[PDB]
């Protein structure tokens, strides 16, 4: 476990000052994110600056996403036992109500449940909505 | 007196297994407490008898109360709607307690469950609304059908159920 770096962060930060919305960020926002945490890819996308509009097509997109997932996943009654986890809802899954070490369990359960591919699954569409508005 | 007092009759793949009385604390919780006692009875046309524990994990709990889909997944009040987490100021400490299930917070409906030893850390996410008064040798029985996941090993029901 390390969270991304300021260096690979770096790199994502001169992409989207370029290549703001080309077709281009989608493939480079997937290789700068691979093994990404939930919180990971938000720390990637807290480092955008401006873009409002655009951001919160994505945010609109992340959440969208979010609500979905609950409904196809129903959360089953009782207590949660010792050594077992909840499973997680939308808003975990995007970093906002889970926890790194919970992320983590969850990316290695067997089998596991891989928060990270999914929210990075969700941003995607979000680009590839801001890519079609601007572009 | 102020607190009912419910009875389940255990049976194993329709075996007799014994009794289990519970005290409601109808004192701190009257609402939780009138839920269960009313299911027990099936005085509302509907409730535990003849359901089945669907979940138990060993050193943890016993979960039943699930009539309508036998699985975790159903399950109903008397209220005609899942009802609010009525208060969090009993806790958990102990074999023999007996709490709410629920899916989330304000979540109440019919499923409860009958720890098996101390769980605290349940503490302001489950209500807590009874003890087992009597058979609590039978709920240890009960756990010796349960598994890591849950699943159990025989049909383990509530052949009856009512108030003393």
């Amino acid at each position: 476990h390390q969270a991304i770096s300021p260096r690979t962060l770096n790199a994502w930060v001169k992409v989207v000052e370029e290549k703001a919305f080309s077709p281009e960020v989608i493939p480079m926002f997937s290789a700068l994110s691979e093994g990404a945490t939930p919180q990971d890819l938000n720390t990637m996308l807290n480092t955008v600056g401006g873009h409002q509009a655009a951001m919160q097509m994505l945010k609109e997109t992340i959440n969208e996403e979010a609500a979905e997932w609950d409904r196809l996943h129903p959360v089953a009654a009782g207590p949660i036992a010792p050594g077992q986890m909840r499973e997680p809802r939308g808003s975990d899954i995007a970093g906002t109500t889970s926890t790194l070490q919970e992320q983590i369990g969850w990316m290695t359960h067997n089998p596991p449940i891989p928060v990270g591919e999914i929210y990075k699954r969700w941003i995607i569409l979000g680009l590839n909505k801001i890519v079609r508005m601007y572009s | 007196m102020v607190n009912p007092t419910v009875f389940f009759d255990i049976a194993v793949d329709g075996e007799p297994l014994g009794r289990v009385s519970f005290e409601l604390f109808a004192d701190k919780v009257p609402k939780t407490a009138e839920n269960f006692r009313a299911l027990s009875t099936g005085e509302k046309g509907f409730g535990y008898k003849g359901s089945c524990f669907h979940r138990i994990i060993p050193g943890f709990m016993c979960q039943g109360g699930d009539f309508t889909r036998h699985n975790g997944t159903g399950g109903k009040s008397i209220y005609g709607e899942k009802f609010e987490d009525e208060n969090f100021i009993l806790k958990h400490t102990g074999p023999g307690i007996l709490s709410m299930a629920n899916a989330g917070p304000n979540t109440n409906g019919s499923q409860f469950f009958i720890c098996t030893a101390k769980t605290e850390w349940l503490d302001g996410k489950h209500v807590v609304f009874g003890k087992v008064k009597e058979g609590m040798n039978i709920v240890e029985a009960m756990e010796r059908f349960g598994s890591r996941n849950g699943k159990t090993s025989k049909k383990i029901t509530i052949a009856d159920c009512g108030q003393l």
